[PDB]
RNA sequence: ACUAUUCCAAAAGUUCUUAACAUGGACUAGCAAUUUCGGUUGGGGUGACCUCGGAGUACAAAAAACCCUCCGAGUGAUUUUAAUCUAGACAAACCAGUCAAAAUAAUCACUUAUUGAUCCAAAAUUUUGAUCAACGGAACAAGUUACCCUAGGGAUAACAGCGCAAUCCUGUUCUAGAGUUCCUAUCGACAAUAGGGUUUACGACCUCGAUGUUGGAUCAGGACACCCAAAUGGUGCAGCCGCUAUUAAAGGUUCGUUUGUUCAACGAUUAAAGUCCUACGUGAUCUGAG
RNA sequence: UUUACCAAAAACAUCACCUCUAGCAUUACUAGUAUUAGAGGCAAUGCCUGCCCAGUGACAAGUUUAACGGCCGCGGUACUGACCGUGCAAAGGUAGCAUAAUCACUUGUUCUCCAAAUAAGGACUUGUAUGAAUGGCCACACGAGGGUUUUACUGUCUCUU
RNA sequence: GACGAGCUACCCAUGAGCAGUUUAAAAGAACCAACUCAUCUAUGUGGCAAAAUAGUGAGAAGACUUGUAGGUAGAGGUGAAAAGCCUAACGAGCCUGGUGAUAGCUGGUUGUCCGAGAAAGAAUUUUAGUUCAACCUUAAAAAUACCCCAAAAACCCUAAAUUCCAAUGUAUUUUUAAGAGAUAGUCUAAAAAGGUACAGCUUUUUAGAAACGGAUACAACCUUGACUAGAGAGUAAAUCUUAAUACU
């Protein structure tokens, strides 16, 4: 089994995380974050 | 060196073969 | 000859765990205590345990090392059970630290006289 | 590069061609260039290992070695997505590592180890890139040399010496046993304690601006742990042979066939045809078969 | 024919036998022209030259070993194994010769040779690491090559003068 | 980049030798001189000679020897391949340049007299070397430095002992600015490993030492620490001793 590295997007703005996958994919990657920007925890969308 | 422990019975230091001779019975 | 020694890696520096401070130091807010990798003191008052279990001083003081009675958290189960079993006289007892606080909490000033 | 090859352009002409020269860019080979051939090591080679963490060694602050004794890691499993900014600290050659109050708004798997610096690349708005595992990492290099060369080293091997005595070698102490009966005439398991310093090793202490190394030839000096000769004890000694033990080093200790051979076999004898040491005596005396 | 100055040999060459590569003119080859000329192999003569195009070559997918190079198991059975089974290969080492100028065992076994031989010669012979143009096997004639015996001769030597 | 084929390797020109004896014979045939080679032994070894002499040997009408004169030149030549030979050193000539090549490697480094003085923690194509830390030297600024009684530092068993601190005895220590060497150790006592409860053995940790006096001799053991004069004194370690019998 393989480990993938994922870039996720904010809904607003520039602001992009950076996190780690599994091969198996046991729970895909949608996160609640925090933006600087507008100081907000946001939702994260798993992007490349 | 020779380990604490040995068979060939070990030449003591002079300072303490003087000792031994010392307390003697 | 073959002279294969079948044993790797025994070879790791020391972690320098131990005892930083002493019985009766003095100490600035922020000082580490001592640092261990189990839990040989745990922290007493005014003394913060980091999560690699150091022992670090919360305020300005000396610090004093105790002997005391222990009582488990009920929401941590191995020593939850490890106070049930005891026969019914005994207590447990550990090594706390712990700081003594010097200066004052404050002062009050004359700022006017309106 | 060159020598050849094959192709595309160029050049000339045709409406697709190449006579011999001959340039640009490729290709495919020959002949050929430039540069290297990691390290630890009880000498080097072969074998094994090279970073990271738990125990021991290292017993109670820290630290702490080995080709020391033992177990592990080059990631999984989740959910709750585990944020900014700044006092004080541990640790530490450096680089990297660690905790963390105030102020704003991750857990389980022994848990500790799950990891790679610059530069250079790709990416978008910000960041990802290594058995670089020789794991503080050379952007990319292997074999051989008895045809060898230089600089060094006794900091390190082979010869010899020295140390030690595992192995080897001489004694005694103990009697189970053999000896039909009988331990010790002749021996003697399991074991005890002294010695000797020739063997094969082990150390690497003198010598690498040289201590020339096997066996013979010649000439031998010494030990005695006697093979002969000389006195004797015991016998499972009637005598003849014997087999053991004690005391004795002035003198002896052969000639041949085969092997470079010491050893060994074999022929023939001798009172016997000793075991050793002396730089495995002795090459500024000799011989080199090895 | 060679290591002028430590090696003249079993090394090299060579008659002979085979492979390749070439269809042509002014300075080589060559004033030549495929019975010729260049790269090579192996060494006369005699009897021979086994099977192998999967690899790497080289040639112009296919073809080639007188190219580089290779040429086997495991067990069952009449002490042995003609036979038998199954496996793998591109083929499964043949004709010879053999303890050898052939890893080791190893001073193989035995006969002849001597009073005695780890020497020499003859045989047996799985050599598990011989073997046929990197040639295999016999044979004249020839070696300042290596080994062994005999005759004869002698200061090599008994053992010196 | 020059210079070298008057040696030797091979060629191209042009010359020259080979008697006798045997055989129908000039036949890479015999025998044996001249001539050519170099087998084997002994002399010689700063020789007569930077390869010889004496004996003894091979060949001696041929792939034979030999004279004069050309030719091929070092990334090359030539080679009946010995990695041979190419001017008394050829696994690649000699010379002059580059050139004071470059040596973590040897070897050397010159007057006198005084102060203070060092032993190996890291990384490293690193372990024959460097560069950091620690110790240290030369200046400066300061404040405490060693010693250190309770008190205190873990959970099963666990010794010698550490760590940490007032008092106290002393004068030392920390910072700042400059610097190097050193980083290839030996043995003795103690705790352990490995080996043979072996090493003048190897591997760490804690101490000591490196006298001109003792252990005769002596690096590490023991006594002592230090200057310059005295034809004074007191002492220190130390000189080497110890023994063993009957059964009626
Ligand atoms: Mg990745
Ligand atoms: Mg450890
Ligand atoms: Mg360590
Ligand atoms: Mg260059
Ligand atoms: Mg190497
Ligand atoms: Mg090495
Ligand atoms: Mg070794
Ligand atoms: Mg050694
Ligand atoms: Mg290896
Ligand atoms: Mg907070
Ligand atoms: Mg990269
Ligand atoms: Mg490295
Ligand atoms: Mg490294
Ligand atoms: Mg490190
Ligand atoms: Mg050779
Ligand atoms: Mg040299
Ligand atoms: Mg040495
Ligand atoms: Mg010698
Ligand atoms: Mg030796
Ligand atoms: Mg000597
Ligand atoms: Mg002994
Ligand atoms: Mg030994
Ligand atoms: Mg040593
Ligand atoms: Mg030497
Ligand atoms: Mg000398
Ligand atoms: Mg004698
Ligand atoms: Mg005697
Ligand atoms: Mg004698
Ligand atoms: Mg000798
Ligand atoms: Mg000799
Ligand atoms: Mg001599
Ligand atoms: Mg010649
Ligand atoms: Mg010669
Ligand atoms: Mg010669
Ligand atoms: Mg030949
Ligand atoms: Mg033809
Ligand atoms: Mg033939
Ligand atoms: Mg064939
Ligand atoms: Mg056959
Ligand atoms: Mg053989
Ligand atoms: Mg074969
Ligand atoms: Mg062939
Ligand atoms: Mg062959
Ligand atoms: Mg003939
Ligand atoms: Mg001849
Ligand atoms: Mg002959
Ligand atoms: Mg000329
Ligand atoms: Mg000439
Ligand atoms: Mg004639
Ligand atoms: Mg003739
Ligand atoms: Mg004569
Ligand atoms: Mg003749
Ligand atoms: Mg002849
Ligand atoms: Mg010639
Ligand atoms: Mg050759
Ligand atoms: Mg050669
Ligand atoms: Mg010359
Ligand atoms: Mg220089
Ligand atoms: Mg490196
Ligand atoms: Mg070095
Ligand atoms: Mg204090
Ligand atoms: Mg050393
Ligand atoms: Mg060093
Ligand atoms: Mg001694
Ligand atoms: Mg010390
Ligand atoms: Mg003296
Ligand atoms: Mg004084």
């Amino acid at each position: 089994s393989k480990t993938i590295l994922v870039k996720m997007m904010s809904q607003a703005g520039t602001g992009f995380s950076f996190n780690t996958k599994r091969s198996r994919l046991r729970e895909k990657l949608t996160l609640l974050h925090y933006d600087p920007v507008v100081k907000k925890k946001v939702l994260f969308v798993e992007q490349k | 060196g020779s380990k604490a422990v040995t068979r060939h019975r070990r030449v003591m230091h002079f300072e303490r073969q003087k000792l031994m001779a010392v307390t003697e019975y | 000859t073959g002279g294969s020694s079948k044993n790797l890696g025994g070879k790791s520096p020391g972690k320098r765990f131990g005892i930083k401070k002493m019985e009766g130091h003095y100490v600035h807010a922020g000082n580490i205590l001592a640092t261990q990798r189990h839990f040989r003191w745990h922290p007493g008052a005014h003394v913060g345990l980091g999560k690699n279990k150091c022992l670090y001083a919360l305020e300005e003081g000396v610090v004093r090392y105790t002997k005391e009675v222990y009582v488990p958290n009920p929401s941590n189960s191995e020593a939850v059970d490890l106070v049930t079993r005891l026969p019914q006289g005994a207590v447990l007892y550990k090594t706390f630290v712990h700081v003594v606080p010097a200066k004052p909490e404050g002062t009050f000033k004359l700022v006017a006289m309106l």
